[PDB]
């Protein structure tokens, strides 16, 4: 049972439906045949997309914590 | 009148005396409204009277 | 509700009648103030224990107001009570 | 809560409250009357001032409550919000009329009018004359004029009562001396005998009940 | 009595949350009428690839959130 | 009598007829203060003695959140044969060249 | 136990406060202690010190009265102090 | 009589004709204090004894969210 | 913690305590009789006002302290429950009846009734008083009506 | 939407159970129980728990409440003595 | 600019006693205060004004002036009442 | 509550496709504006009620 | 606790559990991203609680001082 | 007698049959105030003198 | 003040580590004296005004 910064993370995790598994799959295939340019071309896309997903998620949760901490500071 | 009547507090201060015949209430009500200085309305459920 | 407006036909007030005693008029005040404050304190506490309220800016902005209004209310009741007993004391010691 | 300035006004009023009660209320009359009765009976320490003033304060509360309640209800009313200085000020003024009208019954017209004449802006020649109609003059003299005229008239009316209270005891005090002289016991101090007579007379007359009732009857109307 | 009932019920409830009740099963199904694998044909001037049943079904279900039902032609 | 209490309740997952049956099996139903509403919908009004009203409102609100895990949206597969054209993306070979149509 | 000294100081001041109720009336009656003689800042400082000099129980353990309605108790002690002031 | 209440309500999913029917099946409907408005639209006016007005305003405004 | 309004009520009460004692307790009688007898013997300042007031004060406590202690024992009672401002008012009023009874015993019914009228009748358009049958009002004269009559 | 309810006719108070906890200024038994626990402890469990944020948030309540209780008793005794002196002079 | 109007003529009154001079000074201050508070509240919620440096630079001043003015009126009122209380006590 | 609604809409559209630069560019702005709005509101609420408390403390 | 004396789960538990899980594999992005938001929500809760307790005690201290 | 006390206790690793044996070997067991519950499960009720 | 202007002293890491201590000691010394004098006069006020 969870707060509102979990609602904000989960909006990304349910937003990018399947990427979290698709990456592992792509790696399982590439590991078997590193010299295949079609596999290499696919993996570059998945790994880049995943890198951006994680950065945008973490910076958004940071910003909402900065808004909340400032409101709470005024309860004095 | 066959309706409940609500009288505003400020109107309830006024006083009246005499012997009255309620033969046709709507016609009596409008005439007294003009003589006494009241205003009235009817929503279909109750009659409201104000100064 | 938000999609409804609800009035009062004409606001007659039976409690505008003075008819009760000077002491019943006191007991009403005391009882009502004591209940209002206990309810407010409880509500404020719940709004903090519950994790979805204490972490959403929309809810925090409201809780800030609740806390301040509570503070002002109690401070004013205290002040006026002191001023009241102080008048009695000033006259009777004169 | 509300307008910040209305809050300041409420707190200022509640700070000045005991001086108003002490200077513009029937408490002034009852306080004096009870002490004069004690002096007429000739007691220097009985009852305590702390008892007499307590009683006087309670009796005054009945007389003054209805005005405070009416003025409170008049201001705790959401009816309007105000466009302008003249509308607001005349709305404020119309709330004090109950008190103004209490003071008017007991202050004296000539002294009130003299004080109202006193407030007007000075002039180099003697002030330009006026006569004003009753709705100001009879109905609505200013409170900063009414208040001291009230205080003074109350004090006067209190002394008057005390005078009447003294008379029967003076009669007693004389008679008892004349009888002791008729018996020749010229050297005995008559205070030793007159004091208990006075007490007997006051309890048989039940003076406390009469005073407490009639004083309230001067202001209340009871049926 | 009320207090004992309430607390006993709540703690017996909490002692079960860690238990898992779902399960997975495996079905083995022989194809009576066709080759399971993807077929490929080499011709004088052409290459042709045809996906198998497993390939097509997987490619259809991949990523699905909802349960299935009603296939038609606690 | 003056102590009567009244409330309006609006379930999401549990129809009125679903709740009446629970009351009956429980032996808690009372024909002097029945629930008033639409057996088909999930909104009703209740009035009566305090204990009764409170029990009703509590039980209903717990039932509602319990049944909330029920999943009802489901996907289906439809198979459709073409009678007049090739299903796949279609290649023709010109004299020296393949060309392809969607 | 870390907070024990802090609580031990508060037990001391609660005991002194309840002793003042019984010692101060004596200082009111006697002719060499009344405020016609001893007044200002010394007065409380001395009364409190005496009350601590005579309190009967070890000062460092919790006062026994925490469970009781305070007013009936304070009036009881003040009445006792008035009686002792008369007899002395 | 001096206690009459009234309210004005606007429904974003349920027509007046949809609601009257519910009141009838419930047996809450009361011909002395009918609702007043356009059966086709979703806005209406009502007045009556306070427990009735409050019951109506709450039932309609919850059911507007259910649908 | 407790309740912040009951705290205000406690501190307020303890400031008014000496005026209540001085105006609504047998101290009123005891302190008078002694001083009168002293004057009648014709030698003021024997006994001292200190002696007399001290004794009068002590004796008043035997009469009044049980009533206050009974009231606090009534309020420190963990089994009550309430639902509304009325239900609380009633229970708080019920707590004071122990004192109310003492004032009723030692004071005049008709002067009490007079002040009971005077709190209201400036409001009233009418002369009839029967309009409440006595059994409630005879039990429940207000304390502000009882005090000066006592 | 889910589980919604409202009480229409009367303001029956429900956020709290109305109780004799209205009618007291300090829960002196709750003080006497907490003060017991933080003083019977002499060489059992461990000292110096200046540092865990869950117990450190429980100490804040006690450290405040006992300071308030002691401050209140100081005023009540002065008031009482002052009332006795007031009557005896007058 | 658009939809704008100003009141040219103020209504007027006689001022003949210290009573009316007082009610007038009170009413004059009350309204100015209410107007200022409302104005600030609106300037905090029009999003063209909350986020523009030029408009924020103004709102800062308006808030400051409000604070100072109400603190002055409070102080001088309390000083006057204290002078009356001191003389009558003496 | 308009500026509260706009930000939750923007967030859904973004979460749908976190790498679209047009969506990122829009969200940056919406989030920044919301961030300034909240702070300004909280600070003025504080000032308005510190003035009331200072009034009461003046006569208290 | 396993104990009730007759007469859900809170952020304090959830943080201790997520820290415990993380410390087994400090370099997994799913676990890190799950822990950032629990440590943030625990920091906010534990500040807001203490600030309001402080406000209620300053109210009661002011009352006692006002009646001194 | 009015100092009797009650509790409910819920174990996560051990079980009631495991714990009775401990009390037995300790010589602590008391047939007047036995533990009440399901020997297979890990939750039980106990009432008795404080110690 | 003179240490802050000699360009050799103001730009050498060795010398700055000294200036930082010197300014921290000056600050603590003056805060100490200004506190104890206020307590000292507060005692005289307490005894005489009271
Ligand atoms: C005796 C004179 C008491 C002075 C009353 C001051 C009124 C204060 C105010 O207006 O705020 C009311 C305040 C708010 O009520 P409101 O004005 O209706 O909003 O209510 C209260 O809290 C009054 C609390 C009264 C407690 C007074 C202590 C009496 C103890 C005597 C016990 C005797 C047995
Ligand atoms: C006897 C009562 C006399 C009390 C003196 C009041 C002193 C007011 C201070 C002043 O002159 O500055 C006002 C000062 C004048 O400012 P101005 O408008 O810029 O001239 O503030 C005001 O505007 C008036 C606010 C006065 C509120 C006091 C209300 C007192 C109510 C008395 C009880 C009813
Ligand atoms: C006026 C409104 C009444 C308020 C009453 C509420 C009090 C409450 O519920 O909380 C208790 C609360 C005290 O808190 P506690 O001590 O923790 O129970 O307030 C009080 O201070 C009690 C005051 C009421 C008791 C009246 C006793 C009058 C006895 C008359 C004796 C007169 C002579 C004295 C002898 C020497
Ligand atoms: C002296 C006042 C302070 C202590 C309180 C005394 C309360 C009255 C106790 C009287 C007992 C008389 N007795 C034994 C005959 O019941």
């Amino acid at each position: 049972w969870s707060g509102y910064l979990d609602d904000v993370s989960a909006k990304f995790d349910t937003g990018v439906d399947n990427l979290q598994t698709q990456v592992t799959e792509a790696l399982d295939k590439l590991a078997a045949k590193p010299s295949d340019p079609a596999l290499l071309a696919a993996y570059q896309s998945k790994l880049s997309e995943y890198n951006l997903y994680r950065n945008a998620q973490s910076n958004t949760v940071k910003v909402f914590k900065d808004i909340d901490a400032a409101i709470i500071q005024n309860f004095r | 009148l066959k309706e409940p009547v609500i009288v505003s507090k400020m109107a309830a201060r006024k006083k009246i005396t005499g012997n009255f015949e309620f033969h046709d209430p709507n016609a009596l009500l409008e005439k007294l409204s003009l003589q006494l200085g009241l205003i009235w309305y009817f929503d279909g459920q109750a009659i409201y009277i104000y100064d | 509700p938000e999609n409804a407006v609800i009035g009062q036909a004409v606001n007659i007030r039976s409690m505008e009648t003075d008819i009760v005693s000077l002491d019943d008029r006191l007991l009403q005040a005391f009882s009502g103030s004591a209940i209002a404050t206990a309810v407010d304190k409880q509500t404020i506490t719940n709004r903090i224990e519950d994790p979805n309220l204490v972490t959403d800016p929309k809810e925090l902005a409201i809780s800030q107001e609740m806390i301040s209004d509570y503070n002002l209310y109690v401070s004013m009741v205290s002040t006026l009570t002191r001023k009241g007993v102080g008048a009695v004391e000033t006259l009777l010691r004169s | 809560m509300g307008n910040d300035i209305s809050l300041i006004a409420l707190l200022a009023f509640s700070t000045l409250l005991p001086f108003i009660i002490a200077s513009g209320t029937c408490f002034v009359k009852f306080s004096i009357v009870f002490v004069m009765v004690r002096n007429a009976l000739g007691l220097q320490q009985i009852p305590s001032n702390m008892t007499l003033n307590g009683v006087a304060l309670l009796l005054s509360m009945f007389v003054m409550w209805p005005i405070m309640h009416d003025a409170y209800v008049y201001f705790e009313d959401e009816d309007v919000t105000f466009n302008d200085i003249s509308s607001l000020s005349k709305h404020v003024d119309e709330g004090l009329d109950g008190y103004r009208d209490y003071l008017i019954k007991y202050s004296d017209r000539e002294l009130v009018q003299f004080f109202e004449n006193a407030q007007l802006k000075r002039q180099y020649g003697e002030e330009t004359e006026t006569v004003k109609r009753d709705k100001d003059e009879i109905e609505k003299p200013s409170i900063f004029a009414l208040l001291p005229a009230y205080a003074l008239s109350e004090i006067k009316s209190a002394f008057k009562i005390g005078f009447y209270l003294y008379l029967p005891f003076v009669v007693v005090d004389l008679v008892v001396s004349s009888v002791l002289l008729a018996l020749g016991m010229m050297m005995m101090s008559p205070v030793t005998i007159s004091t208990p007579i006075k007490l007997v007379l006051f309890v048989a007359l039940d003076g406390w009940t009469l005073l407490s009732k009639g004083l309230i009857l001067q202001y209340m109307d009871i049926a | 009595y009320v207090d004992m009932v309430v607390n006993a019920a709540t703690m017996m409830d909490k002692q079960n949350d860690g238990i898992e009740l779902g399960r997975q099963k495996i079905g083995v199904m022989r194809l009576n009428n066709t080759f399971v694998g993807d077929r490929t044909y080499n011709l004088r001037d052409q290459k042709m690839v045809i996906p198998g049943i497993a390939t097509a079904i997987e490619r259809l279900l991949q990523g699905e959130e909802q349960p299935l039902g009603n296939i038609v032609s606690e | 009598a003056s102590e009567m209490r009244n409330a309006v309740v609006s379930l999401r997952n549990v129809s009125l007829n679903e709740f009446n049956n629970f009351l009956k099996r429980s032996g808690l139903y009372n024909k002097n203060y029945p629930l008033r509403g639409d057996n088909r919908k999930g909104t009703f009004y209740v009035s009566g003695p305090p204990v009764y009203v409170d029990m009703v409102v509590n039980a209903a609100t717990m039932m509602d959140k319990q049944n909330d895990g029920i999943e009802l949206g489901r996907q289906k597969i439809g198979v459709m044969r073409l009678n007049n054209t090739f299903v796949g993306d279609r290649t023709y070979n010109l004299r020296d060249q393949k060309m392809v149509i969607p | 136990m870390f907070y024990a000294l802090y609580f031990e100081i508060h037990h001391l001041v609660a005991s002194a406060a309840l002793g003042f109720a019984r010692v101060a009336p004596i200082f009111f009656f006697l002719p060499f202690l009344n405020s016609g003689v001893l007044s200002g800042a010394p007065r409380n400082a001395i009364i409190i010190l005496v009350a601590l000099g005579v309190w009967p129980h070890a000062l460092n353990e919790a006062p026994p009265f925490l469970s009781v309605a305070m007013i009936p108790l304070v009036l009881q002690e003040a009445a006792v102090g008035v009686m002792l002031g008369c007899l002395l």
